[PDB]
């Protein structure tokens, strides 16, 4: 369970004189903040087993930048064995709390992907061209999960798969579809607004995609910026199903 | 004279069609130049042609 | 067209077949669509918008 | 060029000859638990339907596949209309 | 026939957890309906609500994870719950076999504008109460699809 930081130049390959931390305590998750350090090292944050954070290079000036911009960090853990989502916070002093919390019953579904959208892409047409000379616009949800998980039950004609659309700051589940008579394994990609999720489907023997479109209003809700917290209005989804004559990799 | 003064008169500007075409041919699927100034999205089909 | 002082109101006239023609062309604007007056011709001005809330991690390391 | 494939429990498999040389074209086969089985052509639309082919797979190859894209080349003749 | 859940909020000036009793959710799993029995905020939960609201803190719901098995729990911006005259919607997802997943609470409407808002505002607690259970999605369509093919071929 013990994890460590191993830090090289990405050029040459040799370990950097720069000494990592000894995470002493297993660790959850990592986080790779846009934040950088003087010599334009990005911080990065590890969240512990006893819940706290450590950063690095977790200078004086690194630990006031995060410890300024504490409250607006939040992790998620996803405890696939209980079929478990947490959210925490960042305090000022460099601990977690629970922020939100959702439980998905390991007894009836297993969480099998938690695949979120790229963080080092971009959107372009903010809005989309609908034709008579409107536009419709997308649900672009930079904290948007897109959990998807599995039927407990492996029968042919009972199993189910699964997608939810959890946001990843207040714990919100946008979408809570399931699929019937569907089984895995499945193949998935989230990306700027749409997610796809290939998968097989038992009924009729045959792979099957699903893509789902997250569109808001013809007006944009919250323009100037995007907060995961002042979403009230929920994205309406467009879903679409087809088959795929292979199997997939 | 009829005729003559019909193609005179034709290749005042038919040529230079001529030529955008054997251009729009030639040097289809480039993008030139960006205009400096922000054109109406109605004016794409012919702006871009030769661009997906 | 300036026998007289009228030419001044003739020009006015003129102005006004102008002006037809003007009308016109707010008309072949509507034929054809080829003004920037609804919102899918700003699509191109709209920046992305800034992320407020910053939230990572995934599955259990 | 023969082949056998062991291990096939009851059910409807999809049979392809993946060859990066020459593609083949796949087919369905259903085996029952009794034992009686039975080929036929794959379609994932109207899946109810039967189109029986030999059990004795007699997959013959459809020449190499198509990967490429031949150029445009375009001539004059094209620049004319 | 119905299941009572208990519902529990949280809001402080530390924006800590101290989750008290606030209403109870009856979860009738027969027609599919819910309805909660709150008692109305009094002046010390006003009050600190008033201090979670000037701090910008948060608004933490939770509920028992099973009708003390567990907790499924979320939060809202205790200011954007006050400018928002106690207005806000909280949805119940549950998952096809019926059980409890999440709940999520937002205002209406959402975010904030520095409005000033009065005591007497915060005596009725507008609360639209929704539960969500798994919506199925919908497999590939094939019948139109062979029949339009059918009517081309003819
Ligand atoms: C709680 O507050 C919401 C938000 O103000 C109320 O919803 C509004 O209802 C009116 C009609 O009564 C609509 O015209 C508004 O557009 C709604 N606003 C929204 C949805 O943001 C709601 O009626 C209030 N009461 C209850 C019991 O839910
Ligand atoms: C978005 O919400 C914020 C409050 O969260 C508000 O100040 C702002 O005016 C809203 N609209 C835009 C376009 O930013």
């Amino acid at each position: 369970g013990m994890s460590s930081l191993y830090v090289f130049n990405p050029i040459f390959g040799k370990w950097s004189q720069v000494a990592p931390p000894v995470l002493k305590r297993p660790i959850l998750q990592s986080l790779l903040l846009p934040v950088m350090d003087q010599d334009y090292a990005k911080v990065l944050l590890l969240i512990d087993d006893e819940y706290k954070v450590t950063a690095f290079p977790a200078t004086r000036n690194v630990l006031r930048q995060l410890h300024e911009l504490a409250p607006s960090i939040f992790f998620y853990l996803v405890d696939a064995e209980q079929g478990r989502l947490c959210g925490y916070r960042l305090r000022k002093d460099l601990t977690t709390e629970l922020s939100w919390e959702l439980t998905i019953p390991p007894e009836v579904q297993r969480i099998v992907k938690v695949k979120g959208k790229r963080s080092s892409e971009h959107v372009h047409s903010q809005g989309r061209v609908m034709g008579d000379r409107s536009v419709l616009y997308k649900s672009l949800n930079p904290n948007l999960l897109a959990v998807v998980t599995e039927s407990t039950d492996a029968h042919h004609e009972r199993t189910f798969i699964g997608i939810f659309l959890i946001d990843g700051v207040t714990g919100r589940i946008i979408h809570s579809s399931v699929q019937k008579k569907a089984k895995g394994p499945v193949h998935i990609v989230h990306s700027e607004n749409w997610v796809v999720y290939q998968y097989w489907n038992t009924k009729a023997r045959r792979n099957e995609f699903t893509v789902l479109e997250l569109y808001e209003g013809t007006e944009q809700y919250n323009a100037t910026a995007f907060s995961s917290l002042d979403r009230p209005q929920l994205p309406q989804v467009l879903q679409q199903s087809y088959i795929f004559p292979s199997s997939i990799s | 004279m009829l005729t003559d003064m019909m193609k005179g008169n034709v290749t005042n500007v038919l040529p230079m069609i001529l030529i955008g075409g054997w251009i729009n041919m030639t040097f289809s699927g480039f993008v030139t130049t960006k205009v400096p100034f922000p054109l109406t999205l109605r004016f794409k089909p012919m702006l871009q042609q030769g661009i997906e | 067209l300036e026998s007289s002082s009228q030419k001044f109101l003739q020009g006015l006239v003129y102005l006004i077949g102008n002006l037809m023609g003007l009308a016109l062309a707010v008309y072949k604007c509507q034929s054809m669509g080829l003004l920037p007056t609804h919102a899918s011709d700003w699509l191109a001005f709209i920046e992305p918008p800034e992320r407020m809330e910053f939230s990572g991690g995934g599955l259990l390391l | 060029g023969s082949f056998v494939v062991h291990d096939i429990p009851s059910g409807s498999y999809v049979v392809e000859v993946v060859s990066p040389a020459y593609r083949f074209d796949p087919v369905r086969v259903d085996i029952t638990s009794k034992g009686k089985m039975r080929a036929r052509y794959v379609n994932y639309i109207k899946t109810s339907e039967v189109v029986r082919l030999p059990y004795p797979l007699q997959m013959k190859s459809s020449g190499p596949p198509s990967y490429f894209i031949k150029r445009e080349s375009w001539g004059w003749t094209d620049f004319l209309m | 026939g119905t299941v009572g859940l208990l519902l529990e909020h949280s809001f402080e000036i530390d924006d800590s957890a101290n989750f008290r009793k606030r209403g109870s959710l009856l979860w009738n799993q027969q027609d599919g309906t819910l309805s909660l029995s709150q008692r109305q905020l009094s002046e010390e939960e006003r009050g600190r609500l008033r201090d979670v609201a000037a701090l910008n803190g948060l608004y933490r719901v939770r509920i028992p994870r099973r009708p003390a098995g567990g907790y499924v729990s979320s939060f809202v911006p205790a200011c954007s719950l006050v400018e928002s005259h106690l207005s806000d919607q909280l949805t119940l997802h549950v998952d096809v076999a019926g059980n409890v997943v999440g709940v999520s609470v937002v205002t209406h409407p959402g975010g904030c504008r520095g409005h000033e808002v009065e005591d007497v505002d915060l005596e009725l607690f507008n609360t639209s109460v929704q539960l969500q259970p798994p919506t199925t999605a919908p497999g590939p369509e094939t019948a139109a699809f062979i029949e339009r093919l059918e009517m081309e071929q003819a």
